[PDB]
């Protein structure tokens, strides 16, 4: 409002915390692995 | 013919909104429309609400969520039991409380301090 | 419910035979029980539909307390009315007067639902700016730390002979 | 919700609720004929409860802070937010480019001696 313009500014969503499974009365558990070059090994184990 | 475009748009809008209901797809399942070749040709076609241009008229999330399960055709042979449709329904509402359960903990965190 | 067949085979075709996208609706939208048209007024004011006993000065905390103040003395006055003549005609005038008092207090307090969104949309995104920043001097502390690696390797380059 | 404005609403709601309950208990039971004990001990309990809720109303009315700040000041606060966040992209991408031309050179400075030792064999 109040005559503000429309421009293209970057807004990043709060992707610091993710949700997978909900326990009883809340209190979920937080699991990003964020692995290193060990991920290269898994794609070759299926090879 | 502007009548055909608008009327079909809102008819097809509510169809995926009706498809957002998990028990409605259960109602497809005892009706056995999951294996109909015209409907599997239709439900592969139905996947065009994923773009945000058509999604500004779309209002609820799990319409697109459970439609993609139907695309694999593995999910379509089940759901004849109402217990797995209820399990999908129960887990969806067990995670619709996410923002509520997130907000109450931060409210508890601020009230504790 | 109903099944649709008119346009399902329209869009499984070849070329531009599937229908083009509809234009942006700049008119009445018929979604649901509401209308939800464009450029609507956000809220109706207290001026229409509600009799007004407060002036335009709007002492918001004092309008909160005077309405609390006037209701309590009118409730004691109504108790005295019920003590003296509860079967009077003047009861519903008294009942709608305090109801008039209760309308004004409720509309004034709720003004921070769009106002709260402006602080919070700000405050997290200087942290990612900070995270963009604290990785920025991370980059010169990394790039000049390997130039000095190049420098000592070049300094040891002839000395290794 | 769940701010101190909400607990003021239910406190004055329960105060009006405990008024009619105290009135309701005082009219449903009492001394039948004496020309009692459970009614009065309810009455002292009800008179105490309406007093503490009236006490907490004054406590919480004074406890609530006054209305603060304006949306227009925060509207101007977003105006400086956008210009610094645009240039932060430019300030980040420039040292990225310093990394880009440096890595392109040294990966070639990796490469030119990388295949050089192949033909050494």
């Amino acid at each position: 409002m109040s005559g503000v313009r429309a421009v293209r500014i970057s807004i990043e969503s709060a992707c610091e915390k993710q949700v997978h499974e909900v326990g009883l009365d809340g209190t979920e558990t937080y699991l990003p692995p964020l692995s290193m070059s060990q991920n290269l090994a898994r794609l070759a184990q299926r090879i | 013919d502007d009548a055909g475009n608008r009327l079909r748009f809102q008819l097809e809008l509510e169809f995926v909104q009706c498809l957002a209901n998990p028990n409605y797809l259960n109602f497809l399942a005892q009706r056995g429309y999951f294996k109909d070749k015209a409907f599997v040709n239709y439900l592969k076609y139905l996947l065009y609400w994923k773009d945000p241009e058509y999604a500004k008229y779309l209002k609820y999330p799990q319409c697109l969520h459970m439609l993609e399960l139907l695309q694999y055709e593995h999910f379509r042979k089940e759901l004849v039991n109402a217990q797995c449709a209820k399990f999908i329904d129960e887990q969806q509402i067990l995670h619709w409380q996410h923002y509520s359960r997130k907000r109450m903990r931060l409210q508890q965190a601020l009230a504790e301090q | 419910m109903q099944y649709i067949k008119e346009y399902t085979d329209e869009n499984i075709q070849e070329g531009l035979a599937p229908k083009p996208p509809p234009p942006i609706k700049d008119s009445y939208m018929m979604f649901g029980n509401q209308f939800q048209c464009d450029d609507l007024i956000i809220r109706p004011l207290e001026s229409q539909g509600i009799e007004r006993l407060h002036p335009m000065q709007f002492d918001h905390k004092k309008e909160l307390r005077k309405l609390n103040m006037s209701i309590l003395i009118n409730f004691l006055d109504l108790l005295d009315i019920l003590i003296r003549s509860p079967g009077s005609i003047k009861r519903e005038e008294k009942l709608e007067d305090l109801k008039l008092l209760f309308v004004h207090v409720h509309h004034l307090i709720n003004e921070y639902r769009p106002h709260q969104a402006r602080e919070t949309l700000r405050v997290m995104m200087e942290v990612q700016k900070r995270q963009r920043l604290e990785t920025a001097e991370r980059f010169q502390k990394h790039l000049e730390r390997v130039i000095e690696m190049i420098q000592n390797c070049l300094a040891s380059l002839p000395d290794d002979l | 919700m769940a701010d101190r404005l909400t607990q003021l609403q239910d406190a004055v709601n329960s105060l009006a609720d405990q008024f009619c309950n105290a009135i309701g208990v005082l009219q449903q039971c009492g001394p039948p004929a004496s020309f009692a004990n459970p009614t009065e001990e309810y009455a002292q309990l009800f008179a105490a409860l309406i007093a503490r809720t009236a006490k907490d109303i004054d406590v919480l009315i004074d406890s609530l802070p006054s209305e603060e700040s304006t949306a227009a000041l925060q509207a101007a606060s977003l105006y400086k937010l956008e210009e610094e966040n645009h240039e932060a992209a430019t300030c980040l991408e420039d040292v990225v480019y310093r990394g880009d031309m440096l890595l392109e050179k040294i990966q070639s400075a990796l490469a030119d001696i990388a295949q050089s030792q192949l033909k050494t064999r």
